[PDB]
């Protein structure tokens, strides 16, 4: 469900950065943290899915970034969800996906 | 991006800097003239600027439009581009359009004349509104580089 | 007094902007008998007001030409000195 | 496998450009 | 092939961006058509895999970058390529995750 | 099939250098 | 002409930068007195060679602070004028 893995994308990033801005040092390790905990929220669902969990994070230094996720996947069956999640000074687009298993 | 609007946008500056020029100059004279009026001791009052105040507030603007300008030159070639996309894909549109309504104009029974006449000025605004949205967008082009 | 104040002849910034940066230069100016202490308050000022970090460029003889950024600019003279400063970031 | 045809969601983070409005005075020196 | 994948997206990234000036109504377009071309890439190239692209075009303002990409598939017969590639003053990246079927 | 914890690219920009602060400086003095 | 020797007492730029800001200066003294062509020539200089933006101000009774970036704010002068190109940025 791509509504269910938006809401999962959100909670994980309320939970790991929330209000966290960003750090140079730390912007790798929370992008594997909110990489982790999508693909964690994926895998305890049970549905047979091949997911893949795609986080990165920019920093609001004037750089704007065009996020997409389009894969060789089935229309009826399988999909990605890529969203994007603005702080004051942490941007973050990160994408989830899964395909039919 | 949208080229119509930044074509608009070149060829109003263009005028803008050709009247500009005129404009500049004559405000060359009038900062001599203040600097004059200050040799003979008639610096403006001081609510607002001189004659030279007024000459700073138009350099001001001046400088405004110039980076404007600059702007504008900087992004032509993109803003080109973009309006050359947007008529190509607004006319190979109006052409569908066009055809489609004139292949499937509204003609049903009850008020048919008019959904038909609906249907079919329906493709010809498309139509021509794709070839006048191409024509200007190239126009803007030319007039702003 | 020694009043860093402006008229309109070079003025392009938000005014609270640009009255708050004319009242700390002079309050700079006042505290400072130094013309490079004057600065170095105003500066401090400009960078707990504005943030870090803000110039401003005072004198009696001077001159700027940069990208001045809209309603952080400014081109007159406050005083003796002439108050040309423009915040761009 | 014979996958349907599927686009690409786009989403372009905004950019800030830089101000070129240039105050224009000409600056003396004290007479 | 990890080599061939990254050579591919190379060549993507420098037919679709390149080292042009800059346009945001542009780079969004450059994304798309590096996308369409790893598709495409990908589908002419015949081996059994359901890849998962994922292109981040970014400006060079002094924001930081990390594109990463944590999924569940099998290191054996699936695998991803990473490519560094970039503009005069703009980055072309694109993750690419090759996943069995 | 079977999946587990594995390891992925691990890429990070470092950013640019610069230091601000309030420094003050002076023109030499004549007559 | 004018004695456009940039000695730089105070140096907190880039070498190759300030020397390039010294030989426009060098050159714009020769055509022309203007402190304030000579200083926007400076800045204009510097911002070409070393991305936007720089500002390059001259002048001869003033004191100001820099707030700039690192290994761009050369403050070279050309005698007693202080042409302190304090690249904010």
């Amino acid at each position: 469900v791509v509504d269910e893995v938006s809401n999962i994308v959100k909670e994980a990033i309320e939970s790991a950065i929330g209000g966290n801005a960003y750090q140079h040092s730390k912007v790798n390790q929370w992008t594997t943290n909110v990489v982790e905990q999508t693909l964690s929220q994926l895998t305890k669902l049970g549905k047979p899915f091949k997911y893949i969990v795609t986080c990165v994070i920019m920093q609001k230094n004037g750089a704007g970034l065009h996020t997409a996720s389009s894969c060789f996947w089935d229309s009826s069956t399988d999909g990605s969800c890529t969203v994007r999640w603005e702080n004051k000074t942490m941007y973050c687009i990160v994408s989830a996906f899964g395909l039919s298993i | 991006a949208s080229t119509s609007d930044a074509v608009t946008f070149i060829t109003y500056v263009q005028s803008l800097k050709r009247k500009i020029k005129q404009f500049e100059k004559q405000v060359e004279l009038y900062r001599n003239g203040q600097r004059l009026l200050e040799k003979q001791r008639f610096q403006f009052p001081p609510s607002w600027l001189y004659i030279d105040n007024i000459e700073g507030e138009w350099g001001a603007f001046n400088d405004i439009m110039r980076r404007k300008d600059s702007a504008i030159q900087q992004q032509v070639a993109n803003l080109q581009m973009k309006i050359v996309q947007e008529d190509r894909a607004v006319e190979s549109r109006t052409t569908d359009l066009l055809t489609d309504w004139e292949k499937t104009k509204p003609v049903t029974g009850n008020l048919r004349p008019e959904e038909a006449l609906q249907a079919l000025t329906i493709y010809e605004g498309k139509f021509g509104r794709l070839k006048d949205d191409r024509e200007k967008c190239a126009k803007a082009k030319e007039a702003l580089e | 007094m020694c009043d860093r104040k402006a008229v309109i002849k070079n003025a392009d910034m938000s005014e609270e902007m640009q009255q708050d940066s004319v009242e700390c230069a002079t309050q700079a100016l006042e505290k400072y008998n130094i013309e490079k202490d004057i600065a170095a308050h105003i500066k401090k000022e400009f960078d707990k007001k504005y943030n870090p970090t803000w110039h401003c460029i005072v004198g009696r003889n001077f001159g700027s030409y940069v990208t001045h950024e809209t309603k952080h600019f400014i081109y007159f003279y406050l005083g003796q000195v002439a108050i040309l400063l423009f915040k761009s970031g | 496998i014979k996958l349907g045809m599927a686009k690409i969601t786009q989403v372009d983070f905004p950019p800030r450009e830089i101000v070129t409005y240039t105050k224009e005075t000409q600056t003396p020196v004290m007479a």
